[PDB]
């Protein structure tokens, strides 16, 4: 849907298996 | 496996007691996804159309959800007439309900078997019966049917026409009755007689609901027959503005802007015209934000062109642009600004501050309340500015001061949404960098002791847009960011995104301190040597940060400085990989910037080389070393461009940004390899004026517009040298270096696809399998494979090709070049092949698979898949050559 | 000639120190003079992890299966010939890796932690792919590094992990049988331990019933899957430590009192695959040993239950079956769901729409089994436990099948269930 | 009242013959399935021969004889051919045959030997066992001065129940309980019996003591193959070839089924 | 032999014009120019196209299969002009 900055690194929610693995790893 | 299971269903359907019958049949479509085979899918649906003629009502309703669920199996059913003619059997049943059930069964199998003109009978019949079931059933099978054939559709409106018009037929049915109508696009004048019919409707028929479907199905209706377009759209203006009813006028905003979102070219300026008039003159402000929304809708397309300098769209949105409900501001200041982005005419000056002003009471009006409506307004009003302000670049100071003023009062939420906008402007246009980047800075101290929810997005907003302000090395500043993320932060995560956008801005010693941070607190140590390879990677690029200008010695030591750390990098980040998500595009990036710079330390020897090693008595030639080596490395820049090509062929997943990364990247080895040709090589050649048209180089980021201004200057530099001197004077080589240390001195700018995978894709590529095969029997290959996805498949670029490419080769030379391009059709490809093996030897067998994108664009991505195949020939065919050699 | 030719390279880098890793990289792109590649690491050390654990440890686990290959053969033939001469750099590069093990060790600490799984990532390189077999005080020194007791903190939980799983590997390095006592003094602190659980709990408790079920290669596959490479194993050494482990580690009483603590796998469906505590449990209650045992089971059907996500999991169905004919046994059998969390869980706090269907199936088909086994009930009025008719006119049976019926791709065998049961029991639901 | 679980445990793989232990099985399922080794596994074999010439001091059905038990390498093209009765064409196709040729004339005053060479095949797959590539290969007929021996023959799929030339094993040593724990068969003497290789027992002990629970558990194969087939290939076909049989008297056993009910 | 039969819709002179191209699962495409006897017009504007067309090849491992494909002309230089439509082929060694 609508977006304000088209070109984002942090849009994407879930993420893909290396980002969700990092982040739940670093999250604490 | 596939008839076990189908013997059990057949078990479970015998069983009698209904419990079980139901369970078998509603266990059947999970039994087509299991085993999808055709000889499968007829056996056993003729087993449920034998379970439905004879069985209870309720087994019946569960074939029929069966039915309804497994409607893409239906097409794999060869013994239509016998399945169907069990169906159809119990349409004679006296009994109502069998008869309903019937008849949405004939309704689900529309799509396989239309123009079967006993069922279309059945439906006739059925339409005008007196259970009110059967009549219901017979409407939705009559909607498949017209839905598929033409020929029922034609034959049915009469009847549908004289059923509405009929006195015995309920509201409420005539209410069910009327959108089978929009199926009538078959034919010009099937359509015209149903507009006809629909007219007829709403005149005599005036009723909320009965408007409100017939002119909803009639939208419906002309959307899909096209020619009915426009006066649909005048009959919907007209029931807006007339017709007082506020459902009525609903339906018309709702389905208006259904037709401007299909066909916005076909409104005329008619049409605009009087719906603008309806928005200025309604007192409702639902209403007025729903034609808004059409109003803004049309104003993103070419509608506004064809619209088209003071007019009363042009009222209107002044008008509603400072309006009290935050809605119809929003829309109306959308409006304005598709108008201000769209012409160039001398009155529209006037109209851009007024826009600019309006974006101006946005913010004030929606960052204080946090109210979800509020986020929608304002990313409305943000979208708005970025589009205005990249589309009038002259207009984007204002826009930055008043975010810059705005910042420092809105809530979280409201920062973190403004610090996007304010990235995105500031990735735009470089010019406004130390000013803004202090005020944001000491914006920057506040996030200590914000909120505990929005204070890691914002921190984390705000580090990047800081990031993108700046564009030097700061020092007190990074103490003071560091500072606050020990303070506040303690997490990590934050950290690591902050550290990445540093990466991405090119900010290499404060990442370098980030990452450096984040080894301790890592569990896993793939992860470990990722954030060590990061640190490397941030420590070897800030190396070439204390580069100089004209001055080659400290160029060596600093480029010796970077590939010592970057060499330690891609050591760990080669020990970072992993069967699951192997850092393919992270290796071969590091590897291509490795080479990189051993080629610029390479080139710079040699260019000191021309001093340092005189010519011999030789009496190009009578400076043989110097021209050889030179000859070396351009020969080296161009493997390079090579392999930077081949990188951008294998990235098919990557963002637009990366790709453009890389392929700068290439341009610049390929401006190194170009210079040293140009000025040693072949000057007289090389006679090529650089007249590109440079004005149009829309730049996308501040990274890659150094690029394209060191390039720039590298290239006319050259071409102010083209025949000045001799090839080897110490000129070319000052030019040659100092082109090196401009290209190094921007710093390397990761992209998403380095960090963030996304679109991901691949290939099983099944074949059929130290294999022998008789000579003069040519092989016969069978190759096949499925697309796989990661989420959605189609997010960056669509896949309409295969283009497998299949070789041969002997003594495990390339006797067997062939290739074919084969869509899948299902996410699923499949082909075959013929190979020759005459040779009496072993012939290895290499086949790719390439990807012709929708544009036309070839990327070898598929996996390089190898086999071993033996070729002979029988004992007979052999003793006869022998005896025939001779 | 290679002597010389390492050497000649060790000189000119030696000379320009600043091209020395540019060099190693040229051994690496060619597969040639592996030797020196290794020298050039090790002399440019004369913060963290070190440099050369990086390099070998990259070589070792690479994607590239050439260099892997290639690498093997040189540690292989270093290995074999010369008799410990300590003259090849292989010595050298073996030294300095038993200097940063000896460094590392102290129970483990917050930032060592990860650099010693690092470590063990490495050794399951060398001793599995390269075939390397190590000396008895490297051997030794190894082992004092896998029992060592971290604190506990995710890093904790991967380097013990890695330690058990390169104990199972690579049992054949123990060969003693003080280090055996010592492998099982630390496995039983492990078991006692409770923290690490909320995983390596899981593969615990996995490795537990493959030992119990002789399913060795289930266990190869596992310990593969868990280092990151394929290795190896000759499980005669595997059946000894099995012999051990089903002997004096894990007996049938201490895995299922261990299995009821082990967490339930959060929002499991069809997506999530491979084995998993709920076949860990459903194998138990295949057994019957939480009845055999006394062990409370039903506080983790609930949770399981509870936690489902949209797609259906295979096992959950063959679950629920077994478990409801446990709650079915004369002399003992396991309890059944309390009123109240039903009640709660059906409710108008959120909870997935398949643990609404999952709890509904459960209820449905404990009412027909009950009425079905009743032949055979040989107790007291009270033991059957029929529910509460008020339970069942909470119940929105109709409401959740149309639910069901929505969602029917999703849950596979759980609707047939579901319509089955509604149709035998329910016909007047069924019209 | 449902199937067993029969794991596979494998001792010896060797290129002639397969070693390996079958547990947690019936004795009738394992003995059934060494009778499906020795009969029931098809291989392609000599099976019509056309002699046009043969001055040879052994007489035709002699050398027919033979030719019928020089085994050929039946590996994959069993799978694809089909039995010769079965094939729809009225003389022996490819889909059903393989053709082999020999004409050997000793023109030479020292004594021919009729190999194995000289059956000459029409399909390179195929071929006798010998020409494969050491060992020496396997003799006709010898032949002096002045002989001949010309003929065509056709070797055609075929299972060791009709012949014992189709027979793919030399030797299946099928052995259970060593130990005699089942006591199945009863020593007078039982100290004066050699221990068998599987043995579980110590020196001293003679027989295992007697397990009245106990059943066949544990069987102990060796299948020796002649060369037609892998060994491992054998026992796989003739997992599947009993299976398939089983299936076609499950399809018949149905059929007879609905049409009595 | 393959006997194919089209229906070609508004073409002026299919019989100097209509190529049938083969295609073998290789590089080779046979093109083929059918005699003008085989283009009846039964109806105004819709030919016929009644042609017999011979193909031909060596051993195959297994059954392949050739597409096949009606082709337009030009005054040379050629262009598809239908759907391409495949069909088995079992060429059994003699
Ligand atoms: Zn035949």
């Amino acid at each position: 849907d609508v977006s304000v900055w088209e070109e984002n690194w942090e849009d994407d929610i879930v993420q893909d298996d290396f980002n969700q693995q990092l982040r739940l790893e670093m999250f604490r | 496996d596939a008839n076990s299971a189908l013997m059990e269903l057949d078990k479970g359907l015998r069983s009698g007691k209904l419990g079980e019958q139901c369970e078998a049949v509603v266990r059947f479509p999970r039994l087509f996804q299991k085993y999808p085979f055709p000889i499968l899918i007829n056996s056993a649906f003729l087993k449920l159309a034998d379970v439905f003629r004879v069985g209870n009502n309720f087994l019946r309703l569960c074939v029929l959800k069966v039915t309804q669920q497994s409607e893409k199996h239906l097409e794999k059913i060869l013994n239509v007439d016998e399945f169907v003619k069990r169906i159809f059997s119990v349409i004679h049943s006296n009994d109502p309900v069998a008869r309903a059930i019937t008849l949405r069964m004939l309704g689900s199998l529309a799509s396989i078997i239309p123009e079967r003109k006993n069922a279309h009978h059945s439906i006739r019949q059925s339409l005008d019966s007196h259970d009110n079931v059967e009549v219901e059933a017979a409407v939705f099978a009559a909607a498949n049917f017209s839905a598929q054939s033409k020929d029922f559709a034609v034959g049915i409106c009469n009847k549908i026409s004289e059923m509405i018009q009929g006195l015995a037929t309920p509201v409420d049915l005539k209410l069910k009755l009327i959108p089978i109508l929009q199926h009538m696009h078959h034919d010009a004048i099937l359509a015209s007689s149903a507009r006809q019919l629909l007219q007829q409707l709403v005149t005599s028929y005036p009723s909320t609901k009965m408007v409100i479907v017939s002119l909803h199905t009639f939208t419906l209706l002309a959307a899909s027959s096209l020619v009915d377009t426009p006066k649909q759209i005048q009959l919907l203006l007209q029931y807006l503005k007339n017709d007082p009813r506020k459902a009525v006028k609903r339906l018309a905003i709702q389905d208006l802007k259904l037709l401007a979102n299909k066909t916005p070219h076909t409104w005329s300026r008619e049409n605009i015209q009087a719906l603008c008039e309806c928005a200025l003159q309604t007192p409702y402000d639902s209403l007025k934000l729903g034609m808004l929304s059409v109003l803004s809708t049309l104003s993103g397309t070419i509608a506004i062109k064809h619209y088209f300098r003071s007019s009363d769209l042009v009222k209107l949105a002044q008008e509603c642009c400072y309006h009290n409900n935050r809605g119809i501001a929003a829309h109306g200041v959308r409006v304005l600004t598709n108008i201000t982005v769209s012409c160039q005419e001398k009155d529209l000056l006037a109209l851009e501050q007024d826009a600019v002003f309006g974006l101006e009471s946005l913010l004030v009006l929606c960052s204080q309340d946090d109210s979800p409506g509020a986020q929608a307004t304002l990313k409305i009003a943000l979208n708005c500015m970025v589009k205005l302000a990249k589309g009038r670049p002259h207009l984007s100071q204002s826009v930055v001061e008043t975010l810059l003023t705005q910042l420092h009062s809105a809530q979280d939420a409201a920062r973190i949404l403004m610090c996007h906008c304010l990235a995105a402007i500031a990735m735009q246009l470089p010019v406004l960098g130390d000013g803004m980047l202090g005020d944001l800075m000491e914006l920057y101290k506040v996030i200590g002791r914000s909120a505990t929810d929005k204070q890691q997005e914002l921190l984390v907003s705000l580090a990047t847009v800081i990031f993108v302000a700046s564009q030097k090395a700061l020092s007190v500043e990074s103490k003071a960011v560091i500072k606050q993320q020990l303070e506040s932060v303690s997490n990590g995560w934050t950290v690591y995104r902050i550290a990445r956008q540093a990466s991405r801005m090119g900010n290499h010693d404060m990442a370098k301190e980030l990452y450096q941070s984040l080894l301790t607190q890592v569990a896993s140590e793939h992860f470990y040597f990722w954030l060590n390879s990061l640190k490397e990677f941030s420590h070897a690029e800030q190396c070439l940060t204390g580069l100089q200008e004209e001055n080659y010695s400290s160029a060596l030591s600093c480029i010796a400085e970077s590939l010592k750390f970057y060499h330690k990098g891609i050591a760990s980040l080669t020990a970072a990989s992993t069967p699951l998500n192997p850092l393919s595009f992270q290796c071969e990036f590091v590897k291509l910037r490795i080479d990189l710079l051993q080629a610029f330390s390479q080139l710079i020897c040699t260019c000191n080389s021309l001093k340092t090693s005189p010519p011999p008595a030789i009496a190009l030639q009578r400076c043989g070393r110097i021209s050889n080596q030179m000859k070396q490395s351009m020969e080296e820049f161009r493997s390079l461009a090579s392999r930077y090509g081949d990188l951008y062929q294998a990235s098919f997943d990557a963002d637009s940004a990366t790709l453009r990364n890389v392929e700068l990247q290439q341009q610049s080895c390929l401006l190194i390899s170009h210079a040293i040709e140009a000025l040693i090589l072949d000057p007289e050649s090389a006679s090529f004026q650089e007249y590109g048209s440079t004005g149009t180089a829309h730049a996308d980021s501040e990274y890659e517009r150094r690029m394209m201004s060191v390039y720039n200057h590298v290239l006319e530099e050259v071409e102010s040298l083209n025949r000045k001197y001799t090839p080897v004077s110490y000129m070319h080589t000052a030019c040659l270096c100092n082109a090196i240390i401009a290209l190094l001195k921007v710093p390397l700018s990761f992209q998403r696809y380095f960090f963030q995978k996304l679109q991901s894709t691949s290939i099983k590529l099944a074949l059929s399998p130290p294999i022998a095969v008789q000579n003069n029997q040519q092989l016969a290959l069978k190759v096949e494979g499925v697309v796989q996805h990661g989420s959605k498949p189609g997010l960056f670029r669509k896949i309409q090709s295969v283009c497998l490419n299949v070789s041969s080769t002997l003594q495990s030379n390339m006797t067997n070049e062939m290739e074919q391009r084969v869509e899948p059709h299902n996410d699923y490809f499949s082909t075959q092949f013929l190979l020759n093996f005459a040779i009496l030897g072993t012939h290895n067998i290499t086949v790719e698979s390439s990807v012709k994108d929708a544009n036309g664009i070839v990327w070898k991505t598929g996996p390089r898949t190898t086999i071993f195949v033996k070729s002979l020939e029988d004992p007979y065919s052999q003793q006869i050559r022998l005896q025939q050699q001779q | 000639g290679g002597r010389r030719r390492t050497d000649a390279l060790r000189f000119l880098c030696k000379m320009n120190p600043s091209q020395a890793l540019k060099v190693r990289g040229m051994v690496v792109e060619e597969c040639h003079l592996p030797g020196l590649g290794v020298a050039l690491t090790l002399d440019h050390t004369k913060d963290g992890v070190s440099d050369l654990v990086c390099f070998v440890s990259g070589l070792l686990l690479g994607t590239n299966a050439k260099v892997r290959t290639w690498f093997g053969t040189f540690i292989r033939n270093g290995q074999q010939r010369k008799r410990e001469t300590s003259s090849s750099v292989l010595w050298q590069m073996r030294r300095q890796l038993l200097l940063e093990l000896m460094g590392i060790l102290p129970g483990l600490k917050e930032e060592h932690v990860v650099k010693a799984s690092a470590l063990l990532r490495l050794y399951c390189a060398l001793m599995g792919i390269a075939g390397l077999k190590p000396t008895e005080e490297e051997a030794e020194q190894l082992l004092q590094l896998m029992t060592s007791r971290p604190p506990a903190t995710p890093a904790g939980v991967r380097f013990v992990s890695l330690s058990f799983c390169m104990l199972l590997a690579f049992s054949t390095l123990v060969s003693t049988p003080e280090q055996e006592q010592l492998m099982v003094v630390w496995l039983s602190w492990m078991i006692k331990e409770e923290a690490y659980f909320e995983s390596f709990g899981e593969m615990l408790l996995l490795v537990a019933m493959y030992f119990h079920s002789n399913q060795l290669s289930a266990i190869i596959d596992l310990v593969c899957s868990t280092l990151g490479m394929k290795i190896v194993i000759k499980p005669s050494s595997l059946s000894r430590m099995k012999t051990i482990f089903t002997q004096e580690i894990f007996t049938e009483q201490v895995v299922t009192a261990h299995a009821v603590r082990v967490p339930v796998t959060s929002n499991l469906s069809a997506n999530i695959t491979g084995f998993l505590p709920i076949h860990c449990i459903y194998q138990l209650l295949r057994s019957r040993s939480f009845t055999k045992h006394k062990v409370s089971i039903k506080d983790w059907i609930y949770r399981q239950l509870c936690e489902t996500s949209t797609p259906l999991h295979p096992q959950l169905l063959p679950l629920i079956d077994v478990y409801i004919n446990s709650i079915l046994t004369p002399a003992s059998k396991s309890n059944p769901e309390a009123t109240n969390q039903p009640v709660t869980e059906q409710e108008i706090q959120r909870f997935s729409i398949t643990a609404q269907l999952l709890v509904l199936y459960y209820i449905l088909s404990y009412e027909e089994a009950l009425l079905a086994n009743t032949k055979t009930l040989a107790a007291m009025q009270r033991k059957p436990k029929s529910y509460s008719s008020s339970l069942m006119d909470q119940i929105p049976i109709k409401f959740l099948i149309r639910q069901a019926q929505g969602l029917q791709q999703e849950l596979g065998g759980l609707h047939s269930a579901l319509l089955r049961l509604l149709a035998t029991n329910y016909p007047h639901l069924c019209i | 009242p449902y199937a067993n679980q029969p794991t596979v445990r494998i001792t010896e793989l060797t290129d002639e013959n397969v070693k390996f232990i079958i547990e947690n099985t019936d004795l009738a399922v394992a003995n059934s399935i060494r009778r499906v080794f020795i009969a029931e596994v098809p291989i392609i074999a000599i099976d019509w021969v056309q002699i046009d010439a043969n001055s040879s001091v052994l007489h035709d059905e002699f050398i027919a004889h033979r030719l019928g038990l020089i085994p050929l390498t039946s590996d994959d093209i069993v799978d694809k051919l089909q039995y010769s009765r079965d094939c729809t064409c009225e003389e022996f196709c490819p889909e059903c045959s393989v053709e082999f040729t020999l004409d050997v004339r000793c023109n030479e005053d020292q004594t021919r030997h009729v190999t194995s060479r000289d059956l000459i095949s029409n399909s390179p797959r195929v071929i006798p066992v010998t020409s494969r590539n050491e060992q020496d290969d396997i003799l006709i007929v010898k032949l002096r001065k002045g002989q001949e021996l010309r003929l065509r023959a056709y070797a055609k799929k075929g299972f060791g129940k009709e012949h014992a030339k189709w027979n793919p094993t030399a030797g299946v040593a099928f052995e259970y309980d060593p130990d005699n724990a089942l006591r199945h068969t009863v020593y007078p003497k039982p100290e004066e019996w050699p221990k068998s290789e599987y043995s579980e027992l110590d020196e001293d002990e003679s027989q295992a003591p007697y397990d009245p629970n106990g059943k066949p558990e544990r069987f102990y194969y060796n299948v020796e193959s002649c060369g037609s087939l892998r060994p491992e290939t054998i026992v796989l076909s003739a997992l599947s070839g009993l299976k398939k049989k089983l299936s076609d008297l499950q399809t018949q056993l149905s059929h007879e089924i609905q049409s009595d009910v | 032999a393959l006997d194919v039969d089209a229906t070609l819709e508004h073409v002026q002179d299919p019989q100097n014009t209509v190529k049938v191209q083969v295609l073998y699962p290789d590089g080779q495409a046979q093109m083929i120019h059918p005699k003008p006897a085989d283009f009846r017009n039964p109806g105004p504007g819709r030919h016929r196209l009644i042609t017999q067309v011979y193909l031909s090849h060596t051993a195959w491992t297994e059954a392949c299969q050739v597409e096949v494909r009606l082709l337009l002309a030009y005054n040379e230089g050629t262009i598809p002009f239908s759907k391409p439509v495949k069909v088995y082929i079992m060429p059994k060694p003699a």
